[PDB]
RNA sequence: AUGUGGACCCGCCCCUUGGGGUGUGUCCAAAGGGCUUUGCCCGCUUCCGGAUGGGCCCGCGUCCCAUCAGCUAGUUGGUGGGGUAAUGGCCCACCAAGGCGACGACGGGUAGCCGGUCUGAGAGGAUGGCCGGCCACAGGGGCACUGAGACACGGGCCCCACUCCUACGGGAGGCAGCAGUUAGGAAUCUUCCGCAAUGGGCGCAAGCCUGACGGAGCGACGCCGCUUGGAGGAAGAAGCCCUUCGGGGUGUAAACUCCUGAACCCGGGACGAAACCCCCGAGGAGGGGACUGACGGUACCGGGGUAAUAGCGCCGGCCAACUCCGUGCCAGCAGCCGCGGUAAUACGGAGGGCGCGAGCGUUACCCGGAUUCACUGGGCGUAAAGGGCGUGUAGGCGGCCUGGGGCGUCCCAUGUGAAAGACCACGGCUCAACCGUGGGGGAGCGUGGGAUACGCUCAGGCUAGACGGUGGGAGAGGGUGGUGGAAUUCCCGGAGUAGCGGUGAAAUGCGCAGAUACCGGGAGGAACGCCGAUGGCGAAGGCAGCCACCUGGUCCACCCGUGACGCUGAGGCGCGAAAGCGUGGGGAGCAAACCGGAUUAGAUACCCGGGUAGUCCACGCCCUAAACGAUGCGCGCUAGGUCUCUGGGUCUCCUGGGGGCCGAAGCUAACG
RNA sequence: CGCGGUGAAUACGUUCCCGGGCCUUGUACACACCGCCCGUCACGCCAUGGGAGCGGGCUCUACCCGAAGUCGCCGGGAGCCUACGGGCAGGCGCCGAGGGUAGGGCCCGUGACUGGGGCGAAGUCGUAACAAGGUAGCUGUACCGGAAGGUGCGGCUGGAUCACCUC
RNA sequence: AAGGAGGUAAAAAUGGUAAAAAA
RNA sequence: UCCCUGGGGUGAUGAGCUCCGGGGAGCCGCAGUGAACAGGCUCUGGCGACUGUUUACCAAAAACACAGCUCUCUGCGAACUC
RNA sequence: UGAACGGCGGCCGUAACUAUAACGGUCCUAAGGUAGCGAAAUUCCUUGUCGGGUAAGUUCCGACCUGCACGAAAAGCGUAACG
């Protein structure tokens, strides 16, 4: 089935990030490779590779965490706080130069797919090329 | 309503009703009148409040109230159809003003002389 | 019908505002605004101007009178409300003597307890229904 | 006539919608006036080019009601005509059936549109008056004419009203131009001055019309600036508010003090306007002199100098500010909640204090808070809300991979977006309100190139979705025909007799005319005991003895096939508890409506004896609900313990699909 | 009221009667069951639907008459110019504002009478719902009743616990 | 035998009593 | 009146003869289906549903009839009827 | 046994202006007229009261209902088509 394996991925991400499981798998595609590329490239996930399950190409992602605090329960804090799919298959966003997010007023990242490949906020802004606003993460 | 359904139909705008149709954009109308009576507010009151029927100058029999204590009015006055109900007289919309073409406020008033007629208490001393 | 009435009130709205004189004042006890003035031919011709160029259909009537009334004798009856209903009753056996007096005095009743029967909450209320059953003879 | 040229016609070269040339043949011109006259000024004739406004056309955006669903025969199209500056049926004729519509046609309510404007962080909502652009109207309607231009506000014709002048034969008139009357409404002004400045029409100029324009008047209607005073001034007079009789307040406020100095008096006194004009040169460029103010002697400059208006909402929480008498659910205030029903901080008065001050409250209209029609920015287990459930159209959207497209999209070049306002900057009036000037940001579509990441387009391909093959499998899953027993009422038979029945108690009831009870055989209908369950199947409503027939739904194993055939599905489709309806058959039990009985004040009800519709069959119609998992469907993801039904496997275990409960995380306002 | 001489029976048990306490539970109750709370009939006020119809605004079609004017043609036994070709005046013909007649369609105003709804310190009658509300509630429905309501067929929990078969 | 939960049988002769209100 | 023209028939698929038809201009009066046959129309109640039948010789109707409905009698030697 | 002949009551009181009577009492009988229609081919008072229609309307349509003396198959109601 699927209607955006992309969003289902970002979702499985949210899953792992919340349930705290060192890694999680998500099927093979160029675009997701680009995404996870961005993620690892900005100190978020823990890495990825072209794997296989049952004879079916997949793409697994290992993900980051932080230190274990005391007091209010042992729960260690998160690095990949949250991600939201912005340009849904109905919200086909088409940002450009003067546009483009500023994600948590400073930090964050705008993941956007443009004329020349998959660029981030500061990136695509610097490149002076825009396109679809994939998702947001911080 | 998934973007699509919102695009096709839409989300209809509030739309008022004017809970005070003195109408014409006119909130001051030339209150003729008929009847006086009394009536009462809910559970713990009892007073007077007229009913001034006014006819405005375009329709409506309303129930024009008054500015309270100190009236004469009889049956014309030009009760200036105003606007504002209370927990009394199931109407109290479109009040009366004093000064207008009749009433000129309470015989001796020291505050609400912005409706209650009385000019400038020039007690000559 | 009183629809033509406030209409004729506009008529006055240019009658009692052109010729000072007359007084268009309504008797309290009865309806109908009294057109008062100083002259037979006065009111007659003002009335001419009415059906003439203001055209009003009002069968020009005789002025009514403020009728009151009373009695002429001492009466004693039983005001017994021997009526239970749901259990709450609300019953009242009142025993009044009534006395009448001169055309011009005023209104009188007396704090008249035979000793101390009827509650003192009725003293300012048992007379009300007396004063109440008096607005209509 | 004169004919550079323009116009048509048939050809011809180039074009490409009627663009430009060209070969033949015919048509058209002209106005002259002035004078310093042999030359020029002003105008005239024929065409081409610009300057300038518009005509037509498309693209595009453009209020609401679906309770407005169909609309159209000048209607959609052509050929051939007519007309306009001209494309086109806009109109003639002739003709082929088409022209629009849920992308909301047709209808009708409503409405001038914009550059702009107020509010909200913004998205946007509402708005369009002064001003600037485009439109439309001329009392309503038709209508041409004139002409460069009109269907023409102070031009024409006609009908319609409507009002006026007359001698009543006849005739006139349009303030939606400008001041001013009246109707109207809560409300919107002077029956004014000058063409001095600019601008328009005409004249060679001098100049002329201009209620355009440029000025005063009136209204706190808006915004701006501004005086009513400074400074000394009491343990603080008195006047008045309050009190525990000590005082507290009012208030340096006042008075007394000195200082300045609105208003006002005298004097002088503007910019706003230098061109036009005559004069040297040539009538050109240039040079000189001279004329030209409505406001008004107002602005302003100098001097003389008077302390010289203060109000409006409020003091119950939102909302900043309380004390005293009265008033007593009365008089009354109130946007909300409410407050007073005889000691009101909400009424009403009086001192004080909160706010604002040439102003303050009131109402009305609009935007916000209202994230309270949510795009930013919401929701549908129980608050408002899943459509009773499956079907399917269009539509919406869409799996992995290669490459072509370059439509959506992104990039910079670039046209326009006027002016004005919005912003900053500089400036003008002695500040501001207000205006002078420079410059950039600017949506937006046009045109150029450029990127191809993503949707989509194109060709080819893959298996993870979907589907099919084969093979086993579970079931009260439906349509039909058949058949077993139990058990209720009933018919004949037989045997027996003092009651049964029924209930909280009783009674109506049936009974010696032989009932309730038991034995023998027959009738007939409807529903299935145990199994059997907290279970099974089904899309929902539903399904229960068992035989057989036809028949859908689905499950697992094998990886054999196809190759995205996909999820949902506004309408349309079908379906359906029980009741109910119709045309017929049938009725044992059952039972509303109806009757009796008891009961209670009442018993039209529950409780008792009867009895009907109906509950059954076929066929048709109705199609509703707590149709309830109150939870739409499809995919993937996020702990596991356990109870169980079914599919496969050598099996104290795994694994696929289901059915209950528990409880990670997570969610909720909470129960969950 | 207080004080004393004599001097018992009998309590197994919690089956049922009275009450309190505690826990559970239900809840629409909150000076709170001496609570709340629905429906007719009654009095008044306010729109509203309906209603023999009346009134009216817009618009719809077919047809009768038809001004000015454009256009089309004729200029004929005749009018005037004719620069004779024509022109002008005029003549008939098209469309045509307007009124007329009949029949629609839509909307508002409206009217004896009539349904219902709201409201208004306490009306009369009953007590259904909320504790099994004293008959478990609630609903689809069909018949009934002064009215709330009743009841058969069905369905639904937002219904029911000594203690009966499991989780 | 503990709870908690899931489907079956139980148990009320009748009850009318108002109200502006007091914090 | 005059010009134009379409198909059925008969004969042959036409001349003739026939049937039914369409268009365009044109002529005259008071009016052209020129005379004779030839329907006034609409609104709204009442009863009867409906076409009908009946008192020849006063009635045509709301009376009777009617298709339809219930009720009952009839087991064949029907019941009913003479 | 009532789509068999038939019949299908009366009086007293009671609604916090009044008027009304859902409501209680009460003698009677076999049982007290349910639905629908109603000044009717039925209504005496009657030319009832109201509304429309008209210059005026005992006629007429519509409506109210104290039905002298409508009403269930001697049927009640209503109905397009015919008369």
């Amino acid at each position: 089935m699927l209607t955006d394996p992309i969003a289902d991925m970002l979702t499985r991400i949210r899953n792992a990030t919340r349930v705290y499981k060192e890694s999680t798998d998500v099927p093979a595609s160029r675009f997701k490779e680009e995404i996870l590329r961005i993620l690892a490239r900005e100190g978020f996930i823990k890495g990825y590779e072209r794997v296989d399950v049952d004879g079916k190409p997949y793409l697994r992602v290992y993900l980051k965490y932080g230190p274990r605090r005391q007091g209010p329960d042992p729960r260690p804090e998160q690095v990949i706080h949250h991600i939201r799919r912005i340009s849904k298959p109905g919200r086909r966003v088409y940002v450009g130069v003067k546009e483009i997010p500023r994600v948590r007023r400073g930090l964050g990242i705008a993941i956007l797919s443009t004329s020349k490949g998959v660029l981030t906020d500061r990136e695509a802004r610097k490149l002076g090329v825009g396109g679809e606003l994939i998702c947001e993460v911080w | 309503p998934t973007i699509n359904q919102l695009v096709r139909k839409g989300r209809e705008k509030v739309r008022k009703k004017s809970k005070v149709p003195a109408l014409k954009g006119a909130p001051f109308r030339r209150g003729v009148c008929t009847v006086v009576r009394t009536v009462t507010p809910k559970k713990p009151n009892s007073a007077l409040r007229k009913v001034a029927k006014v006819r405005l100058t375009s329709g409506y029999e309303v129930t024009a109230y008054i500015p309270g204590e100190g009236h004469n009015l009889q049956e014309h006055s030009v009760v200036l159809i105003r606007g504002g109900r209370v927990k009394d007289l199931p109407g109290v919309r479109y009040h009366i003003v004093r000064g207008v073409y009749d009433a000129a406020g309470v015989k001796d008033r020291k505050k609400s002389r912005s409706k209650y007629g009385t000019k400038k208490p020039k007690e000559a001393a | 019908t009183k629809a033509d009435q406030e209409k004729l009130s506009q008529a006055l709205a240019r009658l009692a505002e052109e010729d000072p004189t007359f007084r268009v004042s309504t008797h309290p006890e009865t309806g109908q605004t009294i057109i008062s003035g100083m002259g037979e031919l006065h009111l007659e011709i003002i009335v001419d101007r009415l059906k003439r160029e203001f055209k009003v259909d009002a069968n020009v009537g005789k002025p009514q009178v403020a009728y009151r009334e009373t009695i002429t004798k001492p009466v004693d009856v039983e005001g017994k409300f021997i009526r239970q209903t749901g259990g709450r009753g609300q019953y009242g056996h009142v025993k009044i003597k009534v006395e009448p007096l001169p055309r011009g005095s005023g209104f009188e009743f007396v704090n008249a307890i035979v000793g101390g029967v009827i509650p003192k909450e009725y003293i300012p209320a048992v007379q009300k229904g007396i004063e109440e059953a008096m607005q209509s003879g």
